[PDB]
């Protein structure tokens, strides 16, 4: 809804939106076929919403957990055929702060790791490479600098 | 069996081809009668022997001939949004006194409301003019929506509703006789309410007009502004309007006149949410042991909406432990909760985004 | 002029207090005056409703006084 106006380019659907709440407020058979929304930040959001028919359950899903990190790449890397010994333990620590995405950006990444790849891989090593590859590798540090 | 021949000669009748229908204009003269179709163009045609001096009327629908035009029977004419907003419902009555509060809110809107209707002696023998006009803007609690249809839904067959998405109606459409037909009407049935939920979008101001369309918006304002602010009486119909901020209404409708009162809503208070706590736990169901003042006290600063789907909620709750009568402590439990999970996903009150 | 005279409300402290919170207080505000003097309930609109309108507004500050100090 923004501040001022006129206009936003979605504000036939942000009126149409806020009509859905209507339908949730004086309509009584809205109360039937549930529906789910999904968001991608909540930095917008309007406080008209709170109701069982409008918006009631809302959850904040955070940054997945270092153990649920390896879980749910797990589940994608079953698939796939892996070199042996894997201990799951160091591919778990070295994942911090990392989306599901960028989870699969490395399960992705360890399918192509089978026939050459050509640059040598060997194993261990395969987890923390495409987790350094968005937000790292210096490089500098230090360099034209102290 | 003839039931049969009964059934096809009236079968015959309907190999009789329809007409064509359209608004009567002026008339030239006895022979020549100005009729506009629906379509727009404008004829002047003759008639038969079969109507009356009820078929000219002062600019009337009319159903012209298919072949010389002429007219056969006259209709009453309406474009009929009525009927669509006559469809909604609500229960109460009832729910009119059990939100609880402001307490000077409930009695006020039944004085300013049912009082014109009952007695119109006191207006015109102190000579006052009685409101035709109220605000009831949102969301600093609840009870817009509630306490207003309550009433209307309670009125019956003389009520008018307006969605706001219906002010934008179509690709070059025209809802600037939407406004006049909504303002005719409502001196039609007395007296009228009328309900505008939502203007922000539809309440366009003229200072930033984008694109193309926020012109269409201000011809619908104008047109309110006109027979709101007339000049036309509205005196005995009262209307409602609901916005969530009056940023965009301009000095037009913040102006007294098209905006009468403006009843601002306050949230529940401890004092009121016990009432409104009454009226929540009367469908649920409940333990021996029960305490009002413990659900009013965990929850503050929670609209009504939020308080009751909350209990709810804590139904749900009760239902996850399987106990039918189920004590307050884990009524508590899932209040406390899920209520201070809400708190922090909608950032407002009172930061702005 | 309009209103029946059987006064029962002041005509004199209306051109004072409210006059110092005039303007406005404009035009149908006045009617707003009127609009609450349903409130009654009375046989008469109390001196207290006319005021309810023209202190609220839901204005000001403050101000004058104050914005000399
Ligand atoms: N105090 C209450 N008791 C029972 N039901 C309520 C109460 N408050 C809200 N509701 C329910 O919430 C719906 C919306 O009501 P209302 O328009 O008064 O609040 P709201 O404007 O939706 O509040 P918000 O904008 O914060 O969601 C109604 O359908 C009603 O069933």
């Amino acid at each position: 809804k923004r501040f001022d106006s006129e206009k936003a380019g979605d504000r036939e659907v942000q009126r149409t939106m806020l009509e859905l709440l209507n339908q949730l407020d004086g309509f009584q058979p809205n109360t039937q076929v549930k529906v789910i929304a999904a968001t991608n930040r909540v930095d917008i959001l309007d406080p008209a919403l709170l109701r069982s028919g409008r918006l009631d359950r809302k959850i904040e899903f955070p940054m997945p957990n270092e153990e649920a990190r390896a879980r749910i790449m797990q589940i994608h890397s079953r698939k796939m055929n892996v070199s042996p010994d894997v201990n799951y333990e160091e591919l778990a620590r070295c994942t911090d702060d990392f989306n599901g995405a960028q989870c699969k950006a490395v399960c992705v990444e360890a399918g192509m790791i089978a026939l050459r790849r050509g640059a040598t891989e060997l194993t261990h090593e395969d987890y923390m490479e495409g987790i350094l590859e968005v937000q790292a590798k210096k490089k500098a540090n230090l360099q034209y600098y102290a | 069996t003839k039931q049969y021949e009964k059934s096809e000669n009236d079968l015959k009748a309907l190999q009789s081809v329809g007409q064509i229908v359209g608004e009567v204009l002026k008339q030239l003269t006895e022979e020549k009668f100005i009729v506009k179709a629906t379509n727009g163009p404008r004829y002047v045609v003759g008639c038969r022997r079969q109507l009356d001096k009820s078929k000219l009327k002062p600019g009337t629908r009319v159903a012209l001939d298919m072949t010389t035009l002429t007219i056969m029977r006259y209709l009453p004419r309406e474009v009929d949004p009525l009927v669509y907003n006559m469809s909604h419902e609500d229960p109460g009555n009832v729910s009119y006194s059990e939100i609880g509060g402001l307490s000077e809110q409930i009695r006020e809107l039944r004085e300013v409301i049912e009082l014109p209707l009952t007695n119109p002696e006191l207006f015109q023998r102190v000579g006052i003019i009685p409101p035709k006009g109220c605000l009831l803007y949102g969301p600093p609690g609840t009870g817009k929506t509630l306490l207003a249809r309550a009433v209307a839904s309670q009125l019956d067959c003389n009520f008018l509703k307006v969605v706001s998405s219906s002010i934008v109606d179509k690709y070059i459409g025209e809802s600037a006789r939407l406004i006049r037909e909504m303002f005719n009407y409502a001196r039609d049935h007395q007296p009228c309410i009328i309900f505008m939920d939502e203007i922000d979008a539809i309440g366009g101001r003229r200072f930033s007009e984008g694109t193309s369309a926020d012109r269409e918006i201000q011809r619908t304002l104008m047109e309110l502004l006109n027979q709101m602010d007339g000049f036309d009486t509205l005196h005995r119909v009262k209307m409602i309007m609901a916005t969530n901020r009056p940023d965009t209404l301009d000095p037009a409708l913040l102006r007294p006149g098209r905006l009468d009162r403006k009843i601002h809503i306050d949230l529940p208070n401890e004092q009121a949410r016990l009432d409104i706590l009454k009226i929540h736990a009367g469908p649920i169901t409940k333990h021996g042991e029960i305490d009002y003042e413990a659900i009013v006290k965990l929850s503050d600063g929670f609209n009504g909406a939020d308080l009751r789907n909350v209990c709810t909620e804590a139904g749900m709750f009760a239902i996850r432990a399987d106990h039918d009568f189920v004590v307050q402590e884990d009524f508590m439990k899932a209040v406390r909760k899920v209520a201070d999970s809400k708190k922090l996903e909608s950032k407002l009150d009172y930061k702005p985004v | 002029s309009k209103m029946n005279l059987s006064e029962e409300v002041d005509l004199e402290d209306y051109v004072a207090r409210p006059d110092k919170i005039s303007g406005a207080d404009i035009n149908s505000i006045c009617q707003e005056s009127g609009m609450l003097a349903v409130r009654e309930n009375r046989y008469i609109v109390l001196a207290k409703d006319f005021e309810k309108a023209y202190k609220t507004v839901i204005k000001k500050d403050e101000q004058e006084h104050e914005f000399y100090k």
